[PDB]
């Protein structure tokens, strides 16, 4: 048995342009076992219409999933991905930074 | 397309 | 050039919550083209790429049958693994299997694969000769002898050398407008001061397919490998991928830095700089 904590990236499908629809992505990978909870947050609040890819995995057997939702970035709105996994004592939040 | 074959116990 | 087809399968046991969740997906190169999830209403393998939709009902029926069968046999294999490892019925365990083939640019088999992992660790794998196995531990060595006796590798080899490449070639042809049309990255450099004395130069590669790409920063034509931050290539969610590489540079020296991008969708390697 192994435990591998997820790597997390949160980013947009296209370069963000305030006022323009886009997709907010949270890519979780490198994790084992496969149960994981991923929410995309808008100003600290769970975004309801979030979908995710079908569980798959990498050559080293670690899992990856993409969670995503349509969104329209603005100058003021903050977005984040919140991830929980057996390896995490508390949910981990990674803020969306449009420059990364 | 997928492999179709019998099951081999571990 | 070279191409691959892979089927990934994951069964996860769930003690007091029903049967193992079984999820399997198929890929040709970096394109997901089929998926089956046992937790679906009345599970069926479904297409995930346009070029596979044309396959007839018999294809889909056979695929779904195979998926359903594998979900069931995975449950047996998880029980066997539990037994081998003397593990409790109360814990969740994972059984993964990847198999598939790679073909060269001439469409001929380059390599076949069929390998398994239990709880995230290699368990047993078909070797490149497609006739012998690599068992990762003492339990897997037991399985290995069973599979040797039952001539499993011969059957896998038959598939890997025959149908696997045949169907991969078929998919490559039927989906050639996307699978064989590399989409080069859209690239640009951004500049982000981190103080008045340094700034991050971030070289972006977006919208590219397939995922393989190399992004490097040079300073005066010399690779800045040890000082470059590189993010893992990540899916954009529209079948293409993104990656960036960054370096922190002294303010004033930005123009000494160039980003170099290699991708099969580019005729020639790109060199870009920050263009304020």
């Amino acid at each position: 048995m192994i435990q591998r904590t997820p790597k997390i990236q949160v980013y947009s499908r296209h370069p963000a342009e305030n006022g323009k629809s886009n997709f907010l992505n949270c890519y979780v990978s490198g994790f084992h076992p496969s149960d994981i909870e991923v929410d995309l947050l808008k100003n600290g609040e769970r975004i309801e219409k979030v979908e995710h890819s079908d569980l798959s995995f990498s050559k080293d057997w670690s899992f990856y999933l993409l969670y995503y939702t349509e969104f329209t970035p603005t100058e003021k709105d903050e977005y984040a991905c919140r991830v929980n996994h057996v390896t995490l004592s508390q949910p981990k939040i990674v803020k969306w930074d449009r420059d990364m | 397309r997928r492999l179709l074959r019998g099951h081999n116990q571990y | 050039g070279s191409h691959s087809m892979r089927y990934f399968h994951t069964s996860v046991s769930r003690p007091g919550r029903g049967e193992p969740r079984f999820i399997t997906v198929g890929y040709v190169d970096d394109t997901l083209f089929v998926r089956f999830d046992s937790d679906a209403a009345s599970p069926r393998e479904e297409p995930r790429a346009p070029w596979i939709e044309q396959e007839g009902p018999e294809y889909w029926d056979r695929e779904t049958q195979i998926c359903k069968a594998k979900a069931q046999t995975d449950r047996e294999d998880l029980r066997t693994l539990l037994r081998y490892y003397n593990q409790s019925e109360a814990g969740s365990h994972t059984l993964q299997n990847m198999y598939g083939c790679d073909v060269g640019p001439d469409g001929r088999l380059l390599r076949g694969y069929h390998q398994h992992a239990y709880d995230g660790k290699d368990y047993i794998a078909l070797n490149e000769d497609l006739s012998s196995w690599t068992a990762a531990d003492t339990a897997a060595q037991i399985t290995q002898r069973k599979w040797e006796a039952a001539r499993v590798a011969e059957q896998l080899r038959a598939y890997l050398e025959g149908e696997c490449v045949e169907w991969l070639r078929r998919y490559l042809e039927n989906g050639k407008e996307t699978l064989q049309r590399a989409d080069p990255p859209k690239t640009h450099v951004t500049h982000h001061p981190i103080s008045d004395h340094e700034a991050t130069l971030r070289c972006w590669a977006l919208g590219f397919y397939p995922a393989e790409i190399t992004l490097t920063w040079q300073r005066d034509g010399e690779d800045q490998t040890q000082d470059t931050e590189l993010v893992e290539t990540r899916p954009a969610g529209d079948r293409t991928f993104q990656k960036w590489a960054a370096v922190v540079v002294p303010s004033g020296e930005e123009q000494r830095y160039t980003c170099h991008v290699q991708h099969e969708g580019l005729p020639k390697p790109l060199t870009l700089r920050w263009e304020p």
